[PDB]
RNA sequence: GCCCGGAUAGCUCAGUCGGUAGAGCAGGGGAUUGAAAAUCCCCGUGUCCUUGGUUCGAUUCCGAGUCCGGGCACCA
RNA sequence: CGCGGGGUGGAGCAGCCCGGUAGCUCGUCGGGCUCAUAACCCGAAGGUCGUCGGUUCAAAUCCGGCCCCCGCAACCA
RNA sequence: GGCGACACACGUGCUACAAUGCCCACUACAAAGCGAUGCCACCCGGCAACGGGGAGCUAAUCGCAAAAAGGUGGGCCCAGUUCGGAUUGGGGUCUGCAACCCGACCCCAUGAAGCCGGAAUCGCUAGUAAUCGCGGAUCAGCCAUGCCGCGGUGAAUACG
RNA sequence: CGCCUCCUAAAAGGUAACGGAGGCGCCCAAAGGUCCCCUCAGGCGGGACGGAAAUCCGCCGGAGAGCGCAAGGGUAGAAGG
């Protein structure tokens, strides 16, 4: 959900990028 | 009786070997397997799933033999079991059934013991007398996970002619039982 | 032996995960393993099979002794 | 954790200290403010009274606890339940 | 089946990879690529060869589930003994990271005692 | 010992002169209520004690038995 | 000391007959409602069931001894 | 060092407990602000964080910056789940003099409770609720789910 | 208040006391008959769950177990299973 880092959607919550998240 | 390529290797290999490390005076002086003792303390059945003939289901498809039942020795309290109670499968693994079960175990068994650090190299009766327990049955080739239900592990008696857990070990060890110290 | 009650053995071809098979006497003709004697670490050194480091601590002072001392 | 393209930070005049030691054998138990760095290699087999926020509590450095900071073994709170 | 228990055959080998504790989304979607194997396809769906070849293939990459949980519990265990802060979260039980001891540790500290 | 009474929903009890096992009490839930409530709506659950026989079917009717309850006596 | 009875969670009590599991009310704690308190509601926890021995697989629950309490009696002079 | 403790208790929030959903990939659509030691385009390396380069920007023109939900297709098929991400082990990036107490972020693994929540109780009458995302203040860093705003979609109901 | 066991009770029996102890007012259709087969308690050691004690195994055990119920007697060269 949207507190999973390992989701894209968690980093988008979170506003970040990871790999799972690129930019 | 049939051939059984491990006690082959137990003539072929243990018997001269004993016969080396040893040098005993008499043949029948080196150990041997008396039999393969299968107990399951299951006390389960003792009031409920009372036919659990499941257990000696698996137990027969193991060892090709039916087992026994050990029924309740004595009424206990803090144990919810009165005497004359099914509490437990026990079946004597003999010479044929006995040199076959030991192959499987030592090549399929031991090796599908989860984080197999070996067998202990200290549970030894004393009387050249080796025991063991299992924490499941689904170990063996015969037992699918499928057709087991619920792990019930177990303990098995290894009896041997030798004397000393010395040269029992020695025995077993000639025999590759692979020891987790 | 009770003739009639106990499940009769065959010869039982035993596959390894490596294939390996152990012909024996079982109930069933052909059985699969995951494993061998002949596969399992036990037998084989133990081969570490992921980590061979065997207690990378202490160090392992990677990135270490830099200091300007 | 410290990035490792820097370097592994060490108060220097603690380390230069230790380092000092090391010429003269592990002898004179050093009492150190420095909670804040990490043990080098050169620390194992030395002792520290390290500082806890009143007090400098004597911690035996062995190889268990190279690659740690100093404070980690000086627990600046004391807890001891409720009642 | 696998290095220490089974894939639901039902579910495709994805989710039924990172089942193997020591394994999750990332190595499941990787072994498959090593080993090249089609990850839709269900754990009934899989070949002897397919994975004999994930098998031992993937039981030689990381320990999944006897071994890794040694080092853990041995992590810890070794915080434990040097008797580092973060040991003593472990042996107090209490949140090791940082976390906010006064409220909201159930997960560290299950029941509520009141 | 004799007499008779019932064995039914978790309970109470309906119960065909053989076509169906049901009323309410309890239970739960819904609405209900500030609480208490009551109410209300709806679901709850039975070899119709057992055996039999009859008749197309028997909870019914019936033969037996058991329990079951009472009474009516008698006690060497 | 003669006879009968009893001594279960903090309080009062129940389960004893029939040894397999001890429940109710009050009360405690937490929360809720209130400006606060009481009341009320939600929720939870909470018992060698006198002592000690034997019976039993097992004893509050059976048996005995002891302690305490209660009751009745302790007379004919 | 503490203000970060921590058997506990309350308030206020966020994430959820799933299919009107979740994940992946592609494709859209804003507003409002910010930025010279700052936005950093773009490029490379790196799983990524990020690092090495590096133009423009000195601000409608350079960048932050992608809006997100939405739409297309794919997967999942009711599963404590491809739900859930809590905790924890480890390996790293960045800031910082220094991230042990006491930062954030990346990666691997771990995968907690939780199946819509008693008593009770809150907000809202329209572009409102609800939901989705975006910027700024403080600030090196960020413990920001906060706060202040900005926009996307976008309701039901009001007898009285 | 009747019966059973023990001591009282003095090496036959019996033997009193409001003497010292306890039991019984049944149970088993098998707990009976016979044939065959087995031997316990207990301790150690080893043994998944699993304990102190479940079931297992090996080792030592003359009866100290059991034998429906009080005690006693009897008893495994069985009355025990
Ligand atoms: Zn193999």
């Amino acid at each position: 959900g949207k507190g999973d880092r390992r989701t894209r959607r968690g980093k988008i919550w979170r506003g970040t990028y990871g790999k799972y998240r690129p930019r | 009786p049939l051939d059984v390529a491990l006690k082959r290797k137990y003539y072929e290999e243990v018997r001269p070997e004993l016969i080396r490390r040893f040098g005993y005076q008499n043949v029948w002086e080196v150990p041997r397997l008396e039999k393969v003792v299968i107990n399951q303390g299951l006390g389960e059945a003792k009031e409920d799933a009372r036919i659990l003939e499941k257990a000696a289901q698996e137990l027969a498809l193991i060892t090709g033999q039916k087992p026994a039942v050990t029924r309740a020795k004595k009424s206990i309290s803090n144990f919810k079991l009165r005497k004359g109670m099914p509490i437990g499968l026990r079946v004597t693994l003999r010479r044929d059934r006995m040199w076959i079960f030991l192959e499987k175990l030592l090549n399929v068994a031991l090796p599908r013991i989860r984080d197999f650090r070996g067998l202990n190299p200290n549970s030894f009766d004393g009387r050249g007398n080796y025991n063991l327990g299992l924490r499941e049955q689904l170990i063996f080739p015969e037992i699918t996970y499928d057709m087991v239900d619920a792990l019930r592990g177990m303990d098995i008696a290894v009896v041997t002619t030798a004397e000393t857990d010395e040269e029992a070990r020695a025995l077993l060890e000639l025999l590759g039982f692979p020891f987790r110290k | 032996m009770k003739e009639g009650i106990h499940p009769k053995l065959v010869p039982a071809r035993i596959i390894c995960g490596c294939g390996n098979v152990i012909e024996t006497y079982s109930t069933k003709p052909e059985i699969y393993v995951e494993v061998c004697s002949k596969c399992h670490p036990f037998y084989t050194g133990q081969q570490r099979f992921v980590d061979t480091e065997g207690r990378v601590e202490r160090f392992q002072r990677r990135y270490g002794d830099s200091y300007r001392k | 954790p410290r990035s490792l393209k820097k370097g592994v930070f060490v108060d220097d005049h603690l380390l230069e200290k230790v380092l000092e030691l090391n010429a003269k054998g592990e002898k004179r138990l050093i009492k150190t403010w420095s909670r804040r760095s990490t043990i080098v290699p050169e620390m194992v087999g030395h002792t520290i009274a390290v500082y806890n926020g009143k007090q400098h509590v004597p911690v035996y450095i062995t190889e268990n606890m190279v690659g740690h900071k100093l404070g980690e073994f000086a627990p600046t709170r004391t807890y001891r339940g409720h009642g | 089946r696998i290095a220490g228990v089974e894939i639901p055959r039902n579910k495709r080998v994805d989710v039924a990879l990172t089942y193997i504790y020591g394994i999750g989304k990332a190595r499941a979607k990787e072994a498959l690529e090593k080993t090249g194997i089609n990850p839709a396809t269900r754990v009934k769906d899989l070949t002897e060869a397919e994975v004999v070849r994930l098998r031992e293939y993937v039981e030689n990459t990381w320990k999944l589930e006897g071994e890794l949980r040694a080092e853990v519990a041995a992590n810890i265990k070794r915080l434990m003994d040097i008797g580092c802060y973060r040991g003593l979260r472990h042996r107090r039980g209490l949140p090791v990271r940082g976390q906010r001891t006064r409220t909201n540790a159930r997960t560290r500290k299950g029941p509520r005692k009141t």
